[PDB]
């Protein structure tokens, strides 16, 4: 029936010029679809409505580097200058009323990611256990990962130069503006917590390791 | 043809 | 201006249903049509149906036939959409979003509704308050152990917003554990009291905790 296909992932030298596929299934080759721009804890937005003629009609906050054309059964979103900010999952939309019943189709989304970019470094917070948990014999240690691009990090924890797995609970990345935040958390006995001269938080980020450790003196 | 009819 | 206000988020018990509400602003309601789209879970929608909210008028995905119930009360200029007998399956961020009646422009969308299917124990934080570790402190917060997700932090109530920065929670055995960090001056802090704010909406609780100097 009605369906939308494009590649799941695209990637794309900063400022260079991004081509983006969304081709409909050969029976509504001469269909009208939306594109949407889907990025990260944020509702979707719409970027334009796109004919066959490749008349294009953009939605409100889109700017001029974003383009529209058709080639048949092909449908394409051209991007000028690929920006930081343009990194998100581009979607297709189609309607048709089959019967006397109205259907939208949304095509796998193309997760794009704009290459070349400098990176940021994570900083670290670290906290030890407050007094109050330490009563209840537990210990939660804390790290605060901060201004990380990309996304992608390793946590690891270490209880004086050994690996320690056990009690260790790591986010997902969210993204707070043009950068990344994660938590890592380590659970242990307030024993242990005491019983070693230091714990250290470490955050493998493209290649680089950033640590900062806790003792309990 | 294409139909948007709701 | 234009404005889709979507319901908070729900936890419902798996078998059960849920009632999500989409309230339109600045608008004519009965001139466009309320679509509903689920968030999938890697990347990409899912589109559950329309309402045509003058004639009752509604379509639906194959797929939520018998699962998704859409409608629109002109009065109040709100949709709603029922979803029954839920499953983990059911657990995402579920969108309203308007259209017009004769193109696919789905053009202003809702803020979301995150609905969580679970039969986990609903369980209030412990918040513990984090001293600065060893001109400015940094300052910070523990919440453990809560379910389900969301909570409310700010410090001293909304009062305290420069330099505050709530990072994302972890989940572990259905209970979800969050940190959030504060950098103040030495003339603020100890002097004045900051307090770490958490509302837990579905267990009904409020934790304010002073962060007390060693
Ligand atoms: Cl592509
Ligand atoms: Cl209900
Ligand atoms: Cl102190
Ligand atoms: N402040
Ligand atoms: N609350």
């Amino acid at each position: 029936q009605l369906v939308l296909t494009q590649s799941s992932s695209a990637s794309f030298s900063l400022g260079a010029s991004a081509k983006l596929t969304c081709t409909l299934s050969s029976q509504h080759s001469t269909y009208t679809i939306e594109w949407y721009q889907q990025q990260p804890l944020k509702p979707p937005k719409y970027v334009m409505e796109l004919k066959k003629d490749g008349s294009h009609s953009t939605g409100d906050g889109i700017p001029d580097r974003f383009s529209g054309s058709s080639s048949g059964a092909d449908r394409y979103l051209s991007i000028s200058n690929i920006q930081p900010e343009d990194e998100a999952i581009y979607i297709c939309g189609v309607g048709d009323t089959i019967k006397e019943q109205f259907v939208y189709v949304f095509g796998g989304g193309t997760k794009v990611t704009v290459l070349g970019q400098p990176k940021s470094t994570p900083t670290l917070t670290v906290f030890p256990p407050s007094s109050e948990e330490l009563k209840e014999n537990k210990a939660t240690l804390v790290c605060l990962i901060s201004n990380f691009s990309p996304s992608g990090v390793t946590v690891a924890w270490k209880a004086n130069g050994t690996p320690i797995t056990q009690g260790v609970d790591t986010s997902n990345p969210t993204k707070e503006g043009n950068k990344f935040m994660a938590s890592s958390f380590l659970h242990l006995t307030s024993d242990q917590w005491r019983s070693h001269n230091s714990f250290t938080c470490q955050v493998t980020h493209e290649g680089d390791t950033v640590e900062k450790s806790l003792s309990p003196a | 043809v294409q139909i948007f009819n709701k | 201006q234009v404005q889709l206000q979507q319901s908070g988020a729900a936890l419902v018990r798996p078998g059960t249903s849920v009632k999500v509400s989409c309230r339109a602003s600045e608008y004519a309601f009965t001139n466009y049509v309320i679509e509903w789209v689920k968030q999938r879970p890697g990347q990409g929608l899912e589109w559950i149906g329309v309402i045509n909210p003058g004639s009752g008028g509604t379509n639906y995905n194959e797929k939520f036939k018998g699962k998704a119930t859409l409608i629109a009360d002109k009065s109040s200029s709100t949709a709603y959409m029922q979803l029954s007998s839920l499953t983990s399956d059911d657990s995402a961020v579920y969108f309203c979003a308007r259209s017009t009646y004769y193109s696919g422009a789905l053009d202003y969308w809702g803020q979301g509704t995150s609905v969580t299917v679970s039969s986990a124990k609903t369980t209030a934080p412990s918040v513990y308050p984090l001293a600065p570790v060893c001109s400015s402190v940094t300052l910070g917060c523990l919440v453990k152990g809560y379910f389900p997700e969301p909570v409310t932090l700010t410090w001293n109530s909304g009062s305290l917003s420069s330099g505050v920065h709530t990072f994302p929670a972890v989940l572990q055995s259905d209970l979800y554990t969050l940190s959030s960090s504060v950098t103040v001056t030495s003339s603020t802090w100890p002097s004045q009291s900051i307090t770490c704010n958490v509302a837990h909406p579905a267990s009904s609780t409020k934790v304010d905790k002073k962060i007390e100097p060693r």
